């Protein structure tokens, strides 16, 4: 019975508060996230609780700008708040320097956002993981921030249930060079050794990001790729 | 029994207990009711005097909040002083943004909407409150309304608030309410009022009776009750 | 500056010219007076250019912004409501001259701004200092719901009828299509000033100014 | 410029001008000058041009908001209280020539005018606009009280007809609006 | 003039691989001047300079004010600054004040960081940019220079002629000018070195 | 568990917070059932009343809440939250209409809704409303909608929608009957709500408890049914 609040240090460890937050993130919904040669790929897994839901209101896949894709492993509710701030953030990037903002500064500023909400005292962590990535100046990206602040960067991860079997097997199966479709392939083959039995063209959502763009992909065209890839 | 603490925090079965001791608060305060007719709202309240040391006609709880709207509290009485203030800070607003007359329904759902601040957060207590809100108007008639503790507030037709909830409605609703005219309804509460608790657990009382309607034009004021003296030789009519 | 616009039977064709004077004295011959608010929604200014850019860059921050947490595309009257809005919260201090054009899904919607906050909808406009001669074009060759060309040719002839009048530009009149799916905006449409070749050659020679003092910086 | 509201029994009519115009050039030939607020209730403009439009717009946001709140159909000596706080407040710094009208299902048929100053009158006729002062010259000759729906209309059709001929700044084309229990109507004339 | 206090005059002018900037030298009161050596053109990174006209008290204020935004920029990102960025930048700066306005017309003149694209563009007072191709001018005398340089410009220029060109130009214009004179110096930078000459100006 | 006895908005361990998942019971302090249905182009709101005195009223007990012209709505749990919802969600459409001009899309205001009530669980020292929100509204080029708004701010919506207290029952029975792929002629909608309710609650009552909102694309206006029609509708799915 201590720590308690978020005023304080522990006896020795550390910050109780945001570990809770960090178990909660891990309790969450999966996701795979893989940086290739030229393009990054997104993916989540995304069950409907009955057969009652439907599968074009809410979005998981959200891009930030035209070339800046993002997902997340946690809670939609606060999810929204801080897509929302950055959204605020990144046009008012786009007032002050009349070009589009590059992913390390988004992450600097997210990052500052998240540390700023673990501040003391009264108001509790995100309970969300980010997975951001874009393509900025030809090298595309991938960063991943959590509740601590803190932020990293992946050729390929994941985040949710059973993300130690699913990065064990992103480490045996992905490599440093592929193309944009053979990383939707083991993709949705790291997605798929994790998720449920029954994957449809709506269990899954799916963004990509070619130096083009980032590139929100259909129903139509996932169900033409999950169709039995492999 | 907990966690009853704070007025902000819920309970393992999901209520708030801060809210449930706040309603029952009033449980303990004198028996008021109300009732409408087919042109007017008639008040009448259970007033005791302490033992000798009152001067009949001073804390009135019926009070007057707009030129056609007055309260009949009943609780704590500083509390519903407060809450009368508010609302003719409300009616106050409404005639100088408006030009007219407030309808009860707003006027009943921006009180509703106070109370409920004040049960919301934790820095303040739930209002320890339960009053009544008559009206008339030409082109809408008689409309009653009814505030608790909480802030639910919806309409009636007659009520009662204080010990005898149930014992005045369980005779209140034998009454003939639609075909009557408010002139009768004077004696009939009167009578309903002289009903409950003579003598039992105190030794005397004292009634008041509020009254608005088409007879006054509009107006809400406290009836002349010496004239027609319609309680006293009623009610010792009504003891048998 | 001469700016105009116009709806034909499917959308907008909006037409500019480019001469940012400064005071008396030409000061560009070529300054982008069609700017960006959406794929759909473009906008023009007049007047003070720095005010009409900062405005125009700030309600397409806002519209992107809204566009982007909706998920559809814009409306123009939204466009129109926030740029009256600011410009009476700033009680026309502020001289920003637009004309604002876009395709909905209702459709064409044409509105002028003038700097203090009064707008109006319109089939055809025309804003800036030689507005006239092109207003004069307008109201003699004018006809609802006509072609493609037709209107093109109908505000590139008012526009040049504006560069026949003082104050036009130089420049190669600009032009900017909006339907409701093909969007096209083309800058050198048509080149009637040539400049003069030159007659000689007034070029220097190495050496022909006296050096007081010089300095090499290597670098990477 | 010029603006005008008629009522008779069974409701309202009301009438302008549009052509907008800037010192001596004419920056727009036709204007919805006439304002829908509720779906009963109108108002016509003249003066500056972005004073009545803004304070138009927040009019329509507190009335329609009110008027949803009370679940029932708003008043149009309400819509008069609100142009009078919104016009007195700044007098200062609008210039707002609004003049409301609309049937009202309690009420009936009513018409209010805010000048310039910010007061609020009701009368059974009113004029509006700086080329209204000829119309308000006969408008107590050929006003009978007690006309028909179409006596109005003829009515306003030669007041904004005269004043259209003789003011400069006044012109362009005439709008009509009826207002009744029945419906709304507008219609546009030239003659 | 307020923008004729202390005189000034910016010259930038694109060559065809490589771009020129001049300024004056002469600092004084309204019609006493009192030094010579009066620094107006500030370098802002690599191949990147500006130059600032108008009322001195703006030209030290906002370059130290966009020193400070520089540096903050490039310590936050490690790459080095596009030009339209600063341009941009500039743009914000100035547009903050916009009913409390600087007296100064900035003029950018730097190459690209990956190739070697030239850029120059022009300010004015409020923040309206001014990208061109051939030259921009800024300070008091503005006619001058624009009669100068549009008699004297070519598309493909080699440094050398670019040099005699902005020579002759900022010369004969600013010994036609009266408040602005006094020496001039010449900044001509390209992709492998940056050169700095001062010419033999009318002292008079 | 706990343990740390759950008093303030914090994370506990192993992973969850009780303070919301106290307020998802706060519904079912109502004692109240309501079901939402989209099959075609209208959509249906259906939801009884519990009043046990004839000394009480009955048209102000309504819980269908006109927001606007085009959106309604219903609402459960305890009824001070519920009525301060809905003057939010009043005031923030009418902020709407003012701010952009047009008449607002309802899943705009679904979300404008639970973001308040995601800043009302992100900061602490306010109680998080605990009342569950249904809106219905018709859009054009996506027809007819239903949304459902949490407590947490956790929206969603769907075709066949149902909240209060025995909704586990009435999801059951909205699986078992919304996978046969018919039409819903608009009187296969309100034969299908009617007799939903009357399975979960299985009492086949008179046409004055429930209460009937509906919305249609001929009359896009919210429209609330008289008894007449309620009672015409009770009998035509009598057999």
């Amino acid at each position: 019975g201590y720590s308690f609040s978020l005023t304080t240090f522990s006896p020795s460890g550390k910050l109780v508060q945001i570990e809770y937050a960090l178990a909660a993130v891990a309790g969450g919904a999966p996701s795979v996230g893989i940086k290739a040669a030229n393009g990054v790929v997104l993916a989540t897994e995304k069950k409907q609780k009955s057969i009652l839901y439907d599968e074009r209101s809410v979005h998981k896949v959200e891009p930030i700008t035209k070339h800046i894709g993002l997902v997340y492993s946690g809670m939609g509710p606060d999810y929204r708040v801080l897509v929302h701030r950055a959204r605020k953030l990144a046009q008012q990037y786009y007032l002050v320097y009349q070009e589009p903002i590059p992913t390390a500064q988004l992450v600097q500023r997210v990052a500052s956002v998240m540390q700023e909400y673990t501040q003391s005292g009264g108001v509790r962590p995100f309970g969300v993981s980010l997975l951001i990535c874009g393509w900025n100046e030809g090298r595309p990206y991938l960063f991943q921030s959590d509740p601590s602040g803190a932020y990293f960067a992946w050729k390929a991860t994941a985040m949710g249930k059973n993300y130690v079997n699913g990065k064990t097997f992103l480490e045996k199966r992905y490599n440093e060079d592929l193309e944009l479709e053979d990383a939707i392939h083991t993709a949705i083959l790291t997605l798929k050794e994790s998720f449920e039995g029954q994957m449809t063209e709506d269990n899954i959502e799916v963004g990509i990001c070619n130096e083009a763009g980032f590139r929100r992909l259909t129903p139509t065209e996932v169900k033409d790729y999950l169709a039995a890839i492999a | 029994t907990g966690y009853d603490l704070s007025a902000s925090t819920f309970s393992p079965d999901g209520r708030v207990f801060q809210v449930e001791y706040a309603m029952k608060a009033v449980e303990n305060s004198s028996t008021a009711i109300g009732i409408r007719c087919k042109d007017g709202v008639v008040f009448g309240v259970e007033k005791l005097v302490l033992s000798k040391l009152y001067e009949e006609g001073s804390n009135k709880r019926l009070f007057n909040v707009d030129r056609h709207v007055g309260m009949a509290v009943a609780g704590l009485l500083a509390d519903a002083r407060s809450l009368a203030d508010i609302a003719r800070e409300e009616a106050s607003n409404f005639r100088s943004n408006f030009g007219y007359n407030i309808p009860l329904k707003h006027l009943a759902d921006r009180v509703a909407m106070y109370v409920h601040a004040y049960t919301l957060y934790s820095a303040v207590r739930p209002f320890g409150c339960s009053f009544m809100l008559g009206s008339y108007s030409v082109n809408d008639g008689a409309q009653l309304y009814m505030i608790d503790p909480s802030g639910v507030s919806y309409g009636y037709w007659g009520c009662a608030i204080g010990k005898a909830r149930q014992a005045a409605k369980t005779e209140i609703e034998k009454l003939q309410m639609k075909e009557m005219t408010c002139r009768d309804i004077v004696k009939e509460v009167a009578k309903i009022i002289y009903i409950v608790h003579d003598e039992v657990k105190d030794k005397a009382f004292e009634l008041e009776l509020s009254w608005v309607g088409e007879l006054t034009n509009g107006r809400h004021e406290i009836v002349p009750k010496d004239i027609r003296e319609e309680a006293e030789k009623y009610a010792k009519e009504s003891l048998k | 500056t001469t700016i105009a616009g116009v709806v034909y039977k499917d959308g907008i064709v909006l037409g500019a010219d480019t001469r940012a004077t400064e005071g008396m004295v030409v000061a560009d011959k070529n300054c982008s007076k069609i700017h960006f608010i959406s794929p759909n929604i473009y906008c023009c200014g007049a007047g003070t250019a720095a005010d009409t850019d900062m405005t125009t860059q700030l309600i397409s921050s806002n519209l992107e912004l809204h566009s982007l947490s909706t998920g559809r595309l814009p409306r123009v009257v939204t466009a129109n409501r926030m740029l009256k809005q600011m410009l009476f919260r700033y009680q026309g201090y502020i001289g920003a001259a637009l004309v604002l054009g876009g395709v909905d899904v209702t459709g064409p919607h044409l509105y002028s701004i003038y700097p203090h906050g009064s707008t109006d909808k319109l089939p055809y406009v025309t804003m800036g200092s030689g507005s006239l001669a092109a207003m004069a074009v307008f109201e003699d060759k004018f006809r609802p719901d006509m072609e493609e060309e037709e209107a093109k040719n109908l505000v590139s002839e008012a526009i040049a009828a504006g560069i026949f009048n003082d104050l036009g530009s130089g420049s190669n009149i600009d032009l900017c299509v909006i339907s409701k799916n093909k969007l096209d905006f083309l800058r050198p449409y048509t080149v009637p000033n040539k400049k003069g070749t030159r007659l000689g050659r007034y070029r220097c020679e190495k050496g022909t100014t006296a050096v007081l003092t010089e300095k090499i910086t290597p670098l990477e | 410029t010029t603006i005008m509201a008629v009522q008779f029994d069974g409701g309202v009519v009301l009438g302008a001008d549009s052509r907008t115009t800037t010192g001596s050039y004419i920056a727009n030939r036709v204007t919805d000058k006439l304002t829908p607020i509720h779906d009963r209730i109108f108002c016509c403009r003249s003066g500056s041009a972005a004073d009545t439009q803004a304070v138009a717009d927040a009019v329509t946001y507190q009335l329609g908001f009110h008027s949803i709140e009370l679940n029932e159909p708003p008043l149009v000596h309400t819509a008069a209280s609100l142009f009078k706080e919104m016009c007195y407040r700044y007098r200062e710094d609008l210039m707002a020539g609004i003049i409301i009208a609309g049937w009202d299902p309690q009420e009936g048929g009513q018409v209010y005018s805010v000048p310039m100053g910010g007061m609020m009158v009701r009368q059974s006729f009113a004029i509006g606009g700086s080329g209204s002062s000829y119309i308000y010259g006969y408008v107590d000759a050929t006003y009978r009280e007690g006309m028909t729906k179409e006596e109005c209309l003829q009515f306003t059709a030669n007041a904004l007809a005269l004043a259209m001929e003789r003011d400069g700044s006044s012109g362009g084309v005439i709008r009509l609006a009826a207002i009744a229990e029945s419906g709304v109507e507008r219609q546009v004339l030239l003659g | 003039s307020i923008m004729s206090y202390n005189g000034g005059a910016v010259m930038a002018m694109k060559g065809k691989n490589c771009v020129a900037i001049a300024a004056d030298r002469r600092f004084g009161i309204q019609a006493q001047m009192v030094t010579t050596d009066f620094q107006k053109i500030f370098p802002m990174g690599d191949r990147l300079y500006i130059g600032l006209a108008g009322l001195a008290t703006d030209v030290q204020t906002v370059a130290q004010r966009l020193k400070f935004r520089l540096n903050l920029y490039e310590l936050k990102e490690g790459r080095q600054i596009k030009p339209y960025t600063l341009m941009s930048m500039v743009a914000n700066l100035l547009y903050e004040k916009r009913f409390g306005p600087y007296y100064t017309e900035p003029v950018i003149a730097g190459l690209d960081p990956k190739t070697f694209k030239p850029f120059i563009c022009s300010l004015d007072l409020i923040g309206c940019p001014m990208v061109t191709d051939d030259f921009v001018v800024s300070g008091t005398c503005a006619e001058q220079m624009y009669g100068m340089c549009e008699s004297l410009w070519e598309p493909n220029m080699d440094p050398d002629h670019l040099f005699e060109t902005i020579s002759q130009a900022m010369l004969n214009a600013v010994d036609r000018d009266a408040v602005s004179g006094m020496g001039v110096i010449v900044h001509i930078i390209e992709k492998d070195k940056i050169t700095t000459r001062t010419l033999k100006a009318r002292m008079d | 568990s706990a343990g740390f006895d759950r008093h303030i908005t914090i994370f506990s361990p192993e992973g969850r917070l009780y303070q919301v998942e106290y307020a998802f019971k706060a519904i079912n302090q109502g004692g109240l059932t309501s079901v939402a249905v989209r099959g075609k182009d209208c959509a249906v709101i259906v939801t009884q009343k519990k009043v046990p005195d004839k000394l009480l009223d009955s048209s102000t007990v309504t819980h269908l809440f006109k927001i606007t012209e085009n959106i309604g709505c219903v609402m459960t749990g305890m009824t001070a939250d519920s009525r301060s919802q809905v003057q939010r969600a009043r005031y923030e459409a009418a902020n709407w209409k003012y701010k952009y001009g047009y008449e607002i899309p309802v899943d705009m205001l679904c979300k404008r809704i639970a973001d308040i009530s995601q800043v009302y669980t992100q900061n602490a020292e306010m109680r998080p409303l605990g009342c569950c929100m249904i809106l219905i509204g018709i859009d054009e080029e996506q027809g007819p909608q239903v949304y459902k708004c949490d407590p947490a701010g956790y929206y969603c919506g769907f075709k066949a929608t149902a909240a209060g207290v025995k909704q586990t029952e009435s999801t059951s029975f909205l699986e078992k009957k919304v996978k046969k792929k018919f039409d819903w002629t608009f009187e296969q909608t309100v034969e299908t709500a009617i007799t939903c309710l009357s399975t979960v609650l299985s009492i086949d009552f008179k046409p004055s408890e429930i209460e009937v909102g509906v919305v249609t694309v001929e009359n896009p206006k919210f429209r609330i049914l008289t008894e007449a029609e309620i009672d015409a509708h009770l009998v035509a799915l009598a057999e």
